[PDB]
């Protein structure tokens, strides 16, 4: 199951 | 930027019987940028229903893709596999050959 | 046996043709498990593995929101890194991204990966101590800057040695039948002759599970190492696959040569001879 947040570069 | 060039491969899952029932497998890999145009194809017409798996990519970051199609091998029929990438200044065509 | 569960992402722009193509794919070690297309019909992670296909909806869901958030995050940095890289808006580009965890035979934590390319280059990665970035230039050092001072890598950190492992452990149980089998090799040799004094020598692995192995050729004992044409390990398209090193062999020469056969269900490697 994938990661539960995000970030941008 | 960065192209690479497809390998191709063009074989069948099973050992060839002919007469019985396969897949026509053609592997592409090695590659980049992701778009890249594959037919498989018997005796020069392009085989209609191939269907592919999801683009995924290798550490080095190459793409690779499975084009397959169901088939019946038979001893007259040639099957090949068409590949189209920027790298390629003509389609590149790698013809099926059951010991391979 | 050591396990992976590796995640790969690819954005790549589609200027003036819309909105970029993202496509998000999940391997428990040679395993597809999920997808995500931007351009299909469903805009939901779908299963590729029968096992993970009675998840609940809570999973599929769940999966999907969280993928539909990595899409639109990698649709933003298409734009940020044609910006970083002073890049002209009509060209196509590509991000891509991994990252996934390892556990050891023991199913406790290996080694975490998360990295990202631009067009082919590794843009930035967190090193296996999970704390740093390896940042290769100066845009992805800006892009390091931010991170370092968001924390992203002390959560990121959580999830490759936490949940990641946790939930390639379970989908291992889950997947028992599939995921922890280990198809061994069925190797044979074929013989085809080049000419009146040259033949070639085909040895072939066939429906193997996971995809390492060593197929190697040898002549009196020595090594074969540029004279045989090796290809890249293919899948058969049932989820094994398939390798075949070969040798052009001088005529009546055929006894000297061995093919060796190293995979991880053979209870010994083989050496296989025509005779």
């Amino acid at each position: 199951g994938i990661l539960g947040f995000v970030f941008t570069l | 930027m960065i192209q690479r060039t497809p390998k191709i491969q063009v074989y069948s899952r099973h050992p060839a019987e002919n007469g019985k029932s396969n897949f026509l497998n053609c592997y592409v890999s090695g590659f980049h940028p992701s778009d890249i145009e594959v037919d498989l194809l018997k005796n020069g017409e392009r085989i209609e229903k191939v269907e592919h798996s999801d683009l995924s990519f290798s550490k080095d970051w190459s793409f690779y893709l499975l084009y397959y199609t169901e088939f019946t091998p038979t001893e007259k029929d040639e099957y090949a596999c068409r590949v189209n990438h920027v790298t390629l200044s003509q389609p590149k065509i790698v013809k099926w050959d059951r010991d391979m | 046996g050591s396990h992976s569960m590796r995640y790969f992402f690819t954005s790549v722009s589609r200027p003036g043709r819309g909105e970029p193509r993202f496509i998000a794919v999940g391997y428990v070690d040679d395993t597809q498990f999920v997808r995500f297309d931007s351009d299909a019909a469903s805009q939901r992670m779908e299963p590729r593995a029968p096992w993970i296909e009675q998840e609940g909806p809570e999973y599929w869901d769940g999966e999907t929101r969280k993928v539909k958030a990595h899409s639109q995050t990698h649709r933003v940095d298409l734009g940020t890194l044609r910006g970083y890289y002073n890049q002209s808006e009509a060209g196509s580009h590509t991000v891509q991204r991994m990252y996934g965890c390892d556990v050891g035979s023991d199913w406790r934590f290996l080694r975490g990966y998360h990295q990202y390319a631009y067009d082919g280059k590794d843009y930035i990665a967190l090193k296996e101590d999970l704390r740093s970035w390896t940042a290769a230039d100066m845009a992805a050092q800006t892009t390091k800057h931010k991170w370092e001072a968001a924390h992203v890598a002390e959560q990121l950190r959580a999830y490759l040695e936490g949940t990641c492992v946790e939930w390639l452990r379970r989908y291992l149980e889950n997947g028992k039948e599939t995921l922890q089998r280990t198809d061994a090799p069925k190797t044979h040799m074929t013989h085809h002759a080049v000419s009146d004094h040259e033949a070639t020598l085909r040895c072939w692995a066939l429906s193997f599970y996971p995809a390492e192995i060593t197929l190697t050729w040898q002549r009196d004992g020595e090594d074969q190492t540029q004279d045989t044409e090796l290809v890249e390990t293919r899948p058969a398209g049932d989820g094994t696959f398939q390798k075949w090193a070969a040798v052009v062999v001088p005529s009546g020469q055929e006894q000297r040569y061995t093919c060796h056969v190293q995979h991880e269900g053979l209870p010994k490697p083989l050496t296989l001879r025509w005779e």
